[PDB]
C-alpha cells in the first residue's frame, strides 16, 4: 500500500540518499577510481542499493541539461524477479501484503540469480560472488512498518524524495506533473500503473538511463 | 521496535560541516554508556526537518572511525616516527615550551616605548570547527600568554563581507536566515554554488520557485546548482563588478528603485563635501607615491551641529543618489556584455527579473560565498550588490537581504568570539599601541548629534569593562586593561594576519604554532612554500581528530625527518557528537548540542585539552615566575570549569554575563550573581560581566535560550519562519537584520503578506525589533554612526562607490570603463602557463578533506583529484574524458584525472579564447591512497589569489 514519488524536476544530485543507505544498513564502500565522471560507484553492485547516475546532455545556448538518476529497485505490483525466482525454489522472493515491498530472502542463493536478473526489465539484481545472494532496495522495509520514512527519503533536502499511501502518492505525482510541465515541457511519469517507484523525469527516461522505464 | 536503536540513549545534535546548521538525531550504545550505532537527521529540526547532504549523513563514519587518533604523539627533533605518549607528558612539556618561548621573547614596550605587553614568537590557527565556549575560551588563553599573531578560517572565506556590510549596514553577518530563502520572489546566487556548498539551503530555495520565485545561477561554470536554476548565465572570473554595475544602470536608468525606502533609509540623500570627484578611474584625495587614498577628500559636508547635510527633495547634484546616478551611468549593456562574455539578452533578462523585486510588495535577495570573497574584487563586489539591495528596498525584509553564506558550522562564532588579530569578542577592536589608557580606546568611537541615529556602538565602554570584568573580576576594567596585549599603531593590519603569518613563517620569526583543528600544510596558498616554512618552527603543537598533512609535514613529499628539526606535538580532540555546547550558523542562530558516546579511545574535548595547557602555564609561572606574569595568573578559569573538566554551561553563563554586585540599571533593580537578561543591562562601572556583549540574552535567568526547541509560532512569524523559539540568535533574537527597514514610518509593513514587525496597539509584533522607539521616530540602521544604508562608503579603502579594476592580471590588457586597468590601492604571467587555474569544492568533500578522506563513503562518491576542462581545450590539448594529465605552475605540479564536460566553456576576453581549469582542494598526500595531493601546491601566496591563478595542464 505503499509508494516512492521520486521529482528528479528537484535534484540536485547532492547524494545524500546513496550515503544515507549505506549509513542505516552498515553497508561497506567500494573500491572506486575517477573515470572522468562525478558518478560513482558507477553502477549498483551487492554491496550498493542505490547509486546516483549522472548525464550530460547538450543544450542550444549556455549550460547543458545534467540529468540526475538515483536508481533503486521499482517494488514492481507484479514482480517479475519473484516469478523467475519462484520456479527454481519458492520464498527466495517475497512481497510484504503491508507495504507492497518485493523483498529478497537467503534463499536467493539457491536459485539461478544471473537470471533472476534478466528478468528485471530495469536490470537491478545484483549478485554476492561468494554466497550467491542477491541484493537490491529492500524499500526500508524495517522502517516502513515501524512507521518511519525510508532514509533515502527522510534525508533528501529538495522534496524529490516523496512517499506514503499509493492514493496520496499517485495524486501528488499527477498534481506535480502538471506544474513541473510548466518549466519542462516533456516531463512523464515512469511506469505509474506497473511500480512502487514512481520517477518524474523532465524528458526521455531514456536520456538519465537505458533501464530508466519498462 | 527497530533493532538497531532498541537498547540506545537518544541525543540531539547539530551538524559538525557547513553553516546551515542541521539538526541530527545521535543513537548510543548501552544507554549512553558505549559508542554511536546511529547519526541520521533531526525531523523536528525546522532548517532541515530530518534531511542530510552526504556530509552530515556520513557523521556516523567519521566518529566511529578505526583511523581516528586515539592519544597524544610526540615527534623528536630530525626523528622520523612518532612516538605514542600521555597526555601529562604532552601538556606539562607543552606548557615548558609556551613559558620558555615567551619569557625569551615578551616585549612589555615597543621600540616607541609605547605599552604593549605581548610576544610575537608564537602564532595560533583556529579554529571555525570547535564550539563557541571552546573559541571564547581558546581567544582569551592566547591572549593572557599575550599573543597577537591570533587567526584562522574566517581570513580567507569571509574577511571581505564583514567590513562590505559593516560599511553598508552597520554589520558584516548574513542578513537574514535559511528559513527566510522560501519567502523570496527572486533569488539571485552569484560567487556561490549552495547546491553543493549549502545543500540544504536548496530545501528553501525551491519552496521560495514553488510560490513563484525565479532562481537564477550566475557562475563561470555549470553546477549541481546550475540544474535546477530557471536562469543560468555564465560570467568570467571576476566581472562581476562590471555586472552588477550595469544592474544599478539598469535600476536608475528605468526607475525600478523602491523610491520612499531611498529616500527615508539610504543615505541616497546626504550632501557630499565638494572635494569628492572621480575622473579616468581615480576617486579624489589620491596619492601616486604610496598607491593611496585621503579619505577625508570625501567627507560629508556637515550642518553647524556635526550632522550630514541632508536633500530629502534628491535635486542637490551632490546628493548621494545624483552622484551614483553618475557614476554608473559608464556601465551600459554593450560594455558590460563584452567583458562579461554574458549576451546582453540573458544580462536583459537577469536584470528586468531582479529589478521588479524594487517593487514594495516583492523581495530578491542574492546568495554569495567564496566565488565573491576569494577575487580582489571581494569588498567592492559585496558592496555593489549592498547597494542594489538598499536601491531596491530588499533590506530588513522577508525574502530580501544579502545572504552571505558562511562556511564551517562555528565560523560566525569563531568570528565573534574574535579568533582574528584586530578583534576581541563581541567585535570590540585589539587595541593598538598608541591606545595607552582604556579612556583613550573608548574615545575612539565615532559620536552623532542626529536625535533620529541611535548610534549603539556608544554603549562600547559598557561591553569592553563587562568584557575585562569577564577574565579579571578583581581587577578595574581601567587596570585590567593593562593585561592584555595590543598591536602596533604604525603597521599595516595585515600584517599580523593569515598570509603574513606564513611570510614570518618562512624567515624563521616564530618559535611556536598552534595547528588548532585546520590543516594549513593543504588550506593555505603555495603549499610547498608553506610545508617547507613549518620546517623552520622549533615547535608545533597540532590539535585534531586524525594525523594529516600538518601534523606530519615533517615526512611528507621530496622532505627527509633528519634535516628536519621541529619537535612535533599531536593531540587528539573528539568529534562534535562526543560533546556539549553550542555553534552558530550563517543565520546567527545559537544552537546547543549534546555528548552521545563518550570521546573515543583518549581523545578529549578542546576545552579540556587547551584548559590543562593553560593550567600547567599558570602553575609553571607561579613556581618559577617569569616575564609579566600577571595576565596568566589573575585570569578568571574557575568559572570555566565543574567536576575538574571544562563546563561548557559554565562557560556560556559568563558569555552571557552575571551582575557581580547588587544594581539597578535602566531603572531596574537586580542582585548580585543573577543572570543579565541583555546586553541593554550592561555597564561600563564594573557592576557586570559578560566574555561577549552578543551572547547577553543568550543565557538568562530564564534558562539556556540556545537549547530551545519550541515551534510555538504567531500566524506572522510562521508565515515567514522566524521561529523565534527555536534556540537563540544575537543580537537579542532578532532573527532579520534592519527589519525597522521593512515598514513605513507609521509602521505598516511594506509587504503586509510577508511582514518581519508591525506596530500594532503601540508594540512592535512578529519578529524582535531591530531598534527600540515608535515608528518614524528613528533612523532604521542602528549600528550606523549615522543611521542609514551606505551607498556612499566613505570609509572604504578602494574608494566610496565600487568600480571595475580588472582582476586578471595575465590575460586582460584594457579596461573598458576607465584607463586604470588594475586596483590603483607583480604577477609575472609566464607564457608557459597559458590557462586560467581555479579551485572550488564538491558537496561530497570537506574544506582540505582531512575529515571526508577518512570516510569510506565518501570516498566512494569522490575517489581522486580531478582537473575539469572544456571540449575545446581537450581538443586542443588532446586530453580524453578520464586522461591522467599534469597540472603545472610557477609554484608546483600535480596530476589529476580529466574530467571533459560542455559545463566549462572557454572565456571571450579581448579577441581571443581564453580556457580555465577547475581542481577541487579536498586532497592530500596522507590518505587515500591515488587520491591525489592539495590543488594549493599550484596557487601563489601574493586573502590569497585561490579563484584565478596561471596553469598549464599536460596529458601524462
Ligand atoms: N561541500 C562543501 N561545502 C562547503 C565547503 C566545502 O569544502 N565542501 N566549504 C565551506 C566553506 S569553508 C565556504 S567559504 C563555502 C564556500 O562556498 P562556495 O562559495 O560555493 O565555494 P566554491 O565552490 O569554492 O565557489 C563557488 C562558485 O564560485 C564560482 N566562481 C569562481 N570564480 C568566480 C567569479 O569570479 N565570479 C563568480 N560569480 N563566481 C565565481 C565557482 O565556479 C563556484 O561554482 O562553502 C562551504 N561549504
Ligand atoms: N585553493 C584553495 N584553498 C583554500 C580554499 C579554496 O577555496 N581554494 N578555501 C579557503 C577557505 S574559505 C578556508 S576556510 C580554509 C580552510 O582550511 P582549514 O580549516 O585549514 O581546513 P580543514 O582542516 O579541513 O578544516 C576543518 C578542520 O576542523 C577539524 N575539526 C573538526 N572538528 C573539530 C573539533 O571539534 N576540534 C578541532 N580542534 N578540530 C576539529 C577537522 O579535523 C579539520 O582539520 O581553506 C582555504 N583554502
Ligand atoms: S528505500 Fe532504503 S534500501 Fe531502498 S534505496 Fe532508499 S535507503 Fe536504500
Ligand atoms: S525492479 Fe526488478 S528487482 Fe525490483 S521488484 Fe521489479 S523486477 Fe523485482
Ligand atoms: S538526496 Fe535527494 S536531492 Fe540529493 S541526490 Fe538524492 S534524491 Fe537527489
Ligand atoms: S554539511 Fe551543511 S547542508 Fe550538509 S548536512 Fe551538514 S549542515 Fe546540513
Ligand atoms: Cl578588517
Ligand atoms: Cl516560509
Ligand atoms: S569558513
Ligand atoms: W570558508
Amino acid at each position: 500500500g505503499k509508494m516512492f514519488f521520486v521529482d528528479l524536476s528537484r535534484c540536485t544530485a547532492c547524494r545524500g540518499c546513496q550515503i544515507a543507505c549505506k549509513q542505516w544498513k552498515n553497508l561497506p564502500a567500494e573500491e572506486t577510481r575517477n573515470t572522468g565522471s562525478h558518478q560513482n560507484p558507477p553502477d549498483l553492485s551487492y554491496v550498493t542499493l542505490k547509486t546516483v547516475r549522472f548525464t550530460e546532455k547538450s543544450r542550444k545556448g549556455p549550460g547543458i541539461d545534467w540529468l540526475f538518476f538515483p536508481e533503486q529497485c521499482r517494488h514492481c505490483v507484479e514482480p517479475p524477479c519473484k516469478g523467475q525466482a519462484d520456479v527454481d525454489l519458492e520464498g527466495a522472493v517475497v512481497k510484504d501484503e503491508t507495504t507492497g515491498a518485493v523483498l529478497f530472502t537467503e534463499l536467493t542463493a539457491k536459485v539461478d540469480g544471473e537470471s533472476v536478473r534478466s528478468a528485471c526489465p530495469y536490470d537491478i539484481p545484483r549478485i554476492d560472488p561468494v554466497t550467491k545472494r542477491l541484493s537490491k532496495c529492500d524499500m526500508c522495509n524495517d522502517r516502513v512498518q515501524n512507521g518511519l520514512l525510508p532514509a533515502c527519503v527522510k534525508t533528501c533536502p529538495t522534496g524529490t524524495m516523496n512517499f506514503g499511501d499509493e492514493q496520496e502518492m499517485l495524486a501528488l505525482a499527477e498534481k506535480r506533473l502538471a506544474e513541473v510541465k510548466k518549466t519542462y515541457p516533456g516531463a512523464v511519469l515512469g511506469d505509474p500503473n506497473d511500480v512502487r517507484v514512481v520517477y518524474l523525469f523532465t524528458r526521455d527516461p531514456k536520456d538519465f538511463y537505458e533501464h530508466a522505464v519498462a | 521496535e527497530l533493532q538497531k536503536l532498541q537498547w540506545a540513549k537518544q541525543t540531539t545534535s547539530i551538524c559538525c560541516y557547513c553553516a546551515v546548521g542541521c539538526g541530527l538525531i545521535v543513537h548510543t550504545a548501552k544507554d549512553g554508556q558505549g559508542r554511536a550505532v546511529n547519526v541520521e537527521g533531526d525531523p523536528d529540526h525546522p532548517i532541515n526537518e530530518g534531511s542530510l547532504c552526504p556530509k552530515g549523513a556520513s557523521i556516523f563514519q567519521l566518529g566511529e572511525n578505526d583511523q581516528r587518533g586515539t592519544q597524544p604523539l610526540y615527534r623528536a627533533p630530525f626523528s622520523d616516527t612518532w612516538k605514542p605518549v600521555t597526555w601529562d607528558f604532552a601538556l606539562t612539556e607543552i606548557a615548558k615550551r609556551i613559558k620558555k618561548t615567551r619569557d625569551a621573547s615578551f616585549t612589555e614596550k615597543n621600540a616607541a616605548g609605547d605599552l604593549v605587553n605581548r610576544t610575537e614568537a608564537i602564532a595560533s590557527f583556529g579554529s571555525a570547527a570547535m564550539d563557541n565556549e571552546e573559541c571564547w575560551a581558546y581567544g582569551n588563553i592566547l591572549r593572557s600568554l599575550g599573543l597577537v599573531y591570533i587567526e584562522h578560517q574566517a581570513r580567507i572565506x569571509h574577511s571581505p563581507t564583514v567590513p562590505a556590510l559593516a560599511e553598508s549596514f552597520g554589520r558584516g553577518a548574513m542578513t537574514n536566515h535559511w528559513n527566510d530563502l522560501a519567502n523570496s520572489d527572486c533569488i539571485l546566487i552569484m560567487g556561490s554554488n549552495a547546491a553543493e556548498n549549502h545543500p540544504i539551503a536548496f530545501k528553501w530555495v525551491l519552496r521560495a520557485k514553488d510560490k513563484g520565485a525565479t532562481l537564477i545561477h550566475v557562475d563561470p561554470r555549470f553546477t549541481r546548482t546550475s540544474a535546477r536554476c530557471d536562469v543560468y548565465a555564465p560570467i568570467r572570473s571576476g566581472a562581476d563588478i562590471p555586472f552588477l554595475g550595469g544592474l544599478i544602470k539598469y535600476i536608475l536608468d528605468n526607475k525600478l528603485y523602491f523610491t520612499d525606502y531611498v529616500r527615508e533609509y539610504t543615505n541616497a540623500s546626504l550632501i557630499v563635501g565638494e572635494k569628492f570627484s572621480f575622473k579616468d578611474g581615480l576617486f579624489s584625495g589620491y596619492d601616486a607615491a604610496n598607491k593611496k587614498y585621503d579619505k577625508s577628500m570625501w567627507a560629508f559636508e556637515l550642518d553647524a551641529n556635526g550632522v550630514p547635510k541632508r536633500d530629502p527633495a534628491l535635486k542637490h547634484p551632490r546628493c548621494v543618489i545624483n552622484l551614483l546616478k553618475k557614476h554608473y551611468e559608464r556601465y551600459n549593456l554593450d560594455k558590460v556584455a563584452a567583458i562579461t562574455g554574458t549576451s546582453k539578452e540573458q544580462l536583459q533578462q537577469v536584470y528586468k527579473a531582479y529589478a521588479a523585486t524594487g517593487k514594495p510588495d516583492k523581495a530578491g535577495t542574492i546568495m554569495y560565498a567564496a566565488g565573491w570573497t576569494q577575487h580582489s574584487v571581494g569588498v567592492q563586489n559585496i558592496r555593489a550588490m549592498a547597494m542594489i539591495q538598499l536601491l531596491l528596498g530588499n533590506i530588513g525584509v522577508a525574502g530580501g537581504g544579502v545572504n552571505a553564506l558562511r562556511g564551517e558550522s562555528n565560523v560566525q562564532g569563531s568570528t565573534d568570539q574574535g579568533l582574528l588579530a584586530h578583534i576581541w569578542p563581541g567585535y570590540n577592536p585589539v587595541p593598538n599601541s598608541k591606545a595607552a589608557t582604556l579612556e583613550l580606546y573608548n574615545a575612539a568611537t565615532p559620536q552623532s548629534k542626529d536625535p533620529m541615529s541611535v548610534n549603539w556602538w556608544q554603549n562600547r565602554p559598557k561591553y569592553v569593562a563587562s568584557y575585562l570584568k569577564a577574565l579579571y573580576p578583581d581587577e578595574e576594567p581601567a587596570a585590567a586593561y593593562d593585561y592584555l596585549p595590543r598591536i602596533d599603531a604604525g603597521r599595516k593590519l595585515t600584517d599580523y594576519f593569515w598570509l603574513n603569518i606564513f611570510e614570518k613563517m618562512d624567515k624563521g620569526e616564530f618559535k611556536g604554532l598552534f595547528a588548532w583543528g585546520m590543516n594549513p600544510a593543504c588550506g593555505g596558498a603555495n603549499a610547498n612554500k608553506n610545508r617547507k616554512a613549518m620546517g623552520k618552527l622549533e615547535w608545533l603543537v597540532n590539535v585534531n581528530l586524525f594525523e594529516n598533512e600538518t601534523s606530519s609535514f615533517w615526512k611528507g613529499p621530496g622532505m627527509n625527518p633528519a634535516e628536519i628539526g621541529t619537535e612535533v606535538f599531536f593531540l587528539p580532540c573528539c568529534v562534535s557528537i562526543e560533546k556539549e555546547g553550542s555553534v552558530a550558523n550563517s543565520g546567527r542562530w545559537m544552537q546547543w548540542r549534546y555528548r552521545g558516546p563518550k570521546p573515543y579511545a583518549e581523545t578529549k574535548p578542546d576545552g579540556d585539552i587547551m584548559l590543562d595547557m593553560f593550567k600547567k602555564v599558570r602553575e609553571l609561572y607561579a613556581k618559577e615566575g617569569g616575564a609579566y606574569p600577571a595576565p596568566i595568573a589573575k585570569l578568571n578559569i574557575a568559572d570555566w570549569e565543574e567536576h575538574n573538566e571544562f563546563s561548557p554551561t559554565k562557560v556560556a553563563k559568563l558569555m552571557n554575563g552575571y551582575f557581580l554586585k547588587d544594581t539597578e540599571v535602566g531603572g531596574k533593580q537586580f542582585k548580585k550573581g543573577q543572570q543579565v537578561p541583555s546586553f541593554a543591562f550592561l555597564t561600563a562601572d564594573g557592576s557586570t560581566c559578560s566574555g561577549n556583549w552578543l551572547h547577553a540574552g543568550s543565557f538568562t535567568d530564564a534558562g539556556n535560550l540556545m537549547a530551545r526547541r519550541d515551534k510555538t509560532q504567531t500566524p506572522e512569524q510562521a508565515r515567514i519562519g522566524l521561529f523565534p523559539n527555536w534556540s537563540f540568535c544575537w543580537p537579542v533574537n532578532r532573527r532579520i537584520l534592519y527589519n525597522r527597514a521593512s515598514v513605513d514610518k507609521t509602521g505598516k509593513p511594506w509587504n503586509p503578506a510577508k511582514a518581519v514587525i508591525e506596530w500594532k496597539d503601540g508594540k512592535w509584533v512578529g519578529d524582535v525589533v531591530d531598534g527600540g522607539g515608535d515608528p518614524g521616530t528613528k533612523h532604521p540602521f542602528i549600528m550606523q554612526t549615522h543611521g542609514f544604508g551606505a551607498l556612499y562608503g566613505p570609509g572604504r579603502e578602494e574608494g566610496p562607490f565600487p568600480e571595475h579594476y580588472e582582476p586578471l592580471e595575465c590575460p586582460v590588457s584594457k579596461n573598458p570603463f576607465s584607463k586604470q586597468l588594475h586596483n590603483p590601492v607583480k604577477a609575472v604571467c609566464d607564457p608557459r602557463y597559458p590557462f586560467i587555474g581555479t579551485t572550488y569544492r564538491v558537496t561530497e568533500h570537506w574544506q582540505t578533506g582531512l575529515m571526508t578522506r577518512r570516510c569510506a563513503w565518501l570516498v566512494e562518491a569522490e575517489p581522486q583529484i580531478f582537473c575539469e576542462i572544456s571540449k575545446e581545450l581537450a581538443k586542443l590539448r588532446g586530453i580524453g574524458n578520464g586522461d591522467t594529465v599534469k597540472v603545472s605552475s610557477l609554484r608546483g605540479a600535480l596530476e589529476a584525472v580529466a574530467i571533459v564536460t560542455e559545463r566549462i566553456r572557454p572565456f571571450k576576453i579581448e579577441g581571443v579564447d581564453v580556457h580555465m581549469v577547475g581542481l577541487p582542494w579536498h586532497y592530500g598526500w596522507m590518505v587515500p591512497k591515488n587520491g591525489g595531493d592539495t590543488a594549493n601546491l599550484l596557487t601563489p601566496s601574493a586573502i590569497p589569489e585561490t579563484k584565478a591563478f596561471m596553469v598549464d595542464v599536460r596529458k601524462v
